[PDB]
């Protein structure tokens, strides 16, 4: 049982360090509209040029959907809210031991463009710099953006940490 | 009326049918006499669950739990003037420059701090252990006497103010609920004063992490309705007071015109 | 013994407003029941007429082996003193005559909840002052489970049970029971009660003080502007 | 409790347009309808001949766990105040004198849509004001699940069941129905709608005071030129 | 710090060897509720009692036994406190260790002799 345990532990660890794998690059991409929102912020250039730097937020905002679509941990979709606390449709248990109730719950919150604020969930409209008073109130929407992922990758390596060491008890 | 001076839940103990009855019982449970018996069935050992002399018995663990909880905040105040008292009676000879005074100062405060801040959680511990012994009697009928509802309310006051200092503000609303079921307790503007400001406080987690309105709603009501309470149970109705409450909450809550 | 006089001394609590109560501690003061076996306390605790002086010391058992909050047993110790005659008219009570007792009322509690084993030892004594050797006026009941009921006498057929006075018992070289209670429980219990009388009275009156430092203190802080 | 003779003041609504109500909050004014059971809605809310106020609060179920939009459910209670006479001729809703109440319905309805359980309860008090006890005259009327059906009395092989009066129930120290009754729920309910009923007005009353003060605004914007 | 209270006490109600609890505080010395005892004899009263102490985050300090609130570090006011409760919860720890080589040392002689 407990040598049975010890490999359900780095199956878990598995589960874990896949899921955070998807949010360094949801990290990345939001790291490159911070930025770019500084530069539409200052008023040297018009809406045409501003246009041009919304098609690469386009891509951007979309490309952070489909990593929360397409994150699969044994074909079973993490990110996509499914796993979370508050409203969650199943429930994320590791069975680390050799006995009956010896088993624990990791929660995966929602890593959506509306869960971190960058798009409206009844709305459906994203932000958008075509405008420099609205590039002005990007800046501050994708600091607390990676606030969330963050403190999400946080949990992650808190519980990974934590089973590293059940492992090895 | 002192209820604590009586020292007791109830003093318990004359008919003759109720006194023939004792002293058959007593000798069949005599002939019986087995004190290092232990009964297998605890069903029939429970039923001394309901007896006076264990509720007149919880009721001293509480109370001692109480009276000492109460020494530990005594005795901090006891401390703290003294400790005052003595920084200013003790000779600085090395001082001549005023920053030397604001650091030492500034140095008593955090002294100060540790000081009362340890001495509330020294004192909750003992508050939240005299709850715990209120909660496990199971006579309502002595539930009902002017001992238990004011030892329950003295434990709900001092539990209250010392988990209020833990920045414990969310712990304290079902304490607060249950204090304002007791007798006149409800007429006492303090009581509603910490639900206004337990019920923002929940506002605002709500608030800051973006939750349900439904929730705020709940916690944003239940502010106003202690909020205007306790204006009115200290300043009275229709008072200047109370006229900027309503305006207040006339712009804080929702209306349908 | 010469504990008596030092509970005569206690008369100061009766005019004296108790908020400082020590370590399981109960005080009041009352009147003397129908035929003295208890006291009821008063509506007002500031009255000259009460003429009672209820010390209660709370206890537990299992709090030496740390089960007290398991609900294992129960138990407390307290002691009812009666005084005669009407209190002084001045309502301070600093300065005060000493009073006699009428009577002395000793209560000794243990229930045990596992065993099931209550015993109930009340001691009262009528003639506290005059009399050194007063054997003969010092009811000695003792109740086991309910046996037997309440002031129920004792035979010499069946002795050691119900109230009996304290020259029924022998003293005899073999078994020196009167010199073995007086320095076992006795005189033991007169002086715990005692010095707690005292504590509590001087501890008001350090409130006192405290009121007194508060109020004078604040006075001279308000020449800093 | 004298709480029913604070209610006599709310008769002042009847000539007071409605216009400032609180979120999920109804109320009009009308006519007993057949029979005095509920009051029926006026094609006019200013006229002297209606002699009812009907005020609603409705609520749903799932809003304890943040699942209101879900669709689990409907709620609502709702009381009213029967007044007899006609009103003051002046329209003038300021100066009202407080007027006798025939009856006080109380209403509350609660239904679950996906545990199919639906409780209505309705609660009348014929005599409001006259006498400090009538508990005889407090009509109950409780059900469940559409049984029984409407008007019918209790019978005493199904006590609680169907309409019947609060001197029915017993209040002993073993099952205290009926003063669990007043203070659990029939106070606080009383009082809940006492102060909304205050709110109501003093919302409506106070927008008067503003329409005074914004005519006198505009007219100081010629003091400038 | 959350997830690493949570496993000591994971720890220590999961410390099993056939079937008997150890870490849980059943063998401790003052309030035990089983006494461990070894046969380290062929004769009638040849045996020597065992303790195992009491070794969840309530005895180590780390959380109020009453409360059952933990450490707070989110502060860093209490953060520098945090590191005292440190210091006497690997003592408490480091005196248990000890202990069980002791018991290991007394009957590895044993067993020799």
């Amino acid at each position: 049982g407990l040598r049975r345990a010890e490999q359900n532990t780095e199956d878990g660890m598995s589960l874990i360090q896949t899921a955070e794998g998807y949010l360094q690059e949801t990290h990345e991409i939001v790291q490159r509209v911070r930025v770019l929102a500084v530069q539409a912020a200052n008023g040297i250039y018009s809406e045409e040029d501003r246009q041009q730097i919304q098609v690469e937020v386009s891509q951007l905002v979309d490309e952070i959907d489909r990593i929360a679509s397409q994150a699969e941990f044994n074909k079973m979709k993490l990110l996509t809210g499914a796993f979370a606390r508050l409203n969650p449709t199943a429930s994320m248990w590791f069975h680390i031991g050799a006995n009956m109730h010896q088993r624990e719950r990791v929660y995966i919150e929602t890593m959506n463009t509306a869960a971190l604020g960058l798009r409206n969930p009844t709305v459906l409209t994203f932000i958008s710099l075509s405008t420099a008073g609205k590039a002005n109130s990007v800046i501050g929407l994708c600091d607390d953006a990676l606030r969330v992922i963050s403190k999400q990758r946080a949990d992650l390596g808190a519980y990974y940490n934590r089973m590293e060491h059940a492992a090895k008890g | 009326v002192d209820e604590l001076l009586k020292g007791e839940l109830v003093p318990e103990n004359l008919t003759e049918d109720q006194k023939k009855k004792k002293k058959e019982i007593m000798e069949q449970e005599s002939l019986w006499k087995n004190p290092d018996f232990k009964g297998y069935n605890k069903t029939f050992q429970e039923l001394h669950q309901l007896s006076k002399t264990f509720a007149n018995n919880q009721f001293r663990l509480a109370l001692s739990n109480y009276q000492s909880g109460v020494n530990t905040i005594m005795k901090n105040r006891d401390w703290v003037e003294q400790y005052r008292k003595e920084e200013a009676e003790k000779k600085r000879l090395d001082e001549k420059w005023y920053w030397q005074k604001v650091d030492r100062k500034a140095r008593e405060e955090r002294v100060v701090y540790r000081e009362k801040m340890k001495a509330k959680q020294d004192a909750l511990n003992y508050f939240s252990k005299a709850i715990n012994h209120l909660d496990e009697i199971k006579n309502p009928d002595l539930r009902e006497r002017p001992e238990f509802k004011r030892l329950l309310s003295d434990v709900y006051r001092s539990w209250i103010m010392a988990e209020y200092d833990l920045q414990n503000l969310p712990q304290t609303i079902p304490i607060l609920e249950l204090y304002i079921e007791i007798d006149d307790n409800e007429k006492e503007y303090p009581a509603h004063k910490y639900l206004a400001s337990a019920y923002s406080f929940e506002e605002n987690m709500i608030k800051k992490t973006k939750g349900p309105d439904d929730m705020l709603f709940k916690y944003r009501y239940k502010k106003n309705v202690h909020l205007l309470r306790a204006t009115e149970l200290k300043y009275g109705k229709d008072s200047p007071e109370y006229k900027h409450i309503v305006n207040v909450i006339n712009r804080d809550e929702v209306i349908s015109v | 013994s010469e504990v008596n006089k030092r509970l005569r001394l206690h008369t100061v609590l009766f005019k004296m407003k108790v908020r400082t109560l020590p370590h399981k501690t109960v005080l009041y003061k009352g009147k003397p029941s129908a035929d003295g076996e208890r006291c009821e306390a008063a509506d007002k605790q500031e009255a000259q007429d009460n003429t009672c002086l209820h010390l209660e010391v709370f206890d537990f058992v299992g709090s030496e082996d740390g089960k007290s909050s398991k609900n294992l047993g129960a138990k407390f110790k307290k002691m009812e003193l009666f005084f005669e005659g009407s209190n002084n008219a001045d309502p301070d009570p600093r300065k005060e005559q000493p009073r006699n007792l009428t009577k002395i009322r000793t209560y000794i509690y243990q229930n045990n909840f596992l065993l099931e084993d209550k015993v109930i030892s009340v001691i009262a004594d009528v003639a506290p002052n005059g009399e050194p050797a007063h054997n003969d006026k010092i009811e000695l009941f003792y109740q086991h489970d309910d046996y037997p009921v309440w002031g129920t006498p004792e035979t010499p057929s069946e002795k050691g049970v119900g109230k009996y006075i304290l020259s029924n018992v022998e003293n005899t070289k073999s078994n020196p029971i009167r010199n073995n209670f007086k320095k076992q429980f006795y005189f033991k219990n007169l002086d715990y009660f005692d010095k707690l009388f005292t504590k509590i009275f001087d501890y008001n009156d350090r409130d006192s003080n405290k009121h007194y430092k508060k109020n004078v203190e604040a006075l001279k802080g308000s020449l800093k502007y």
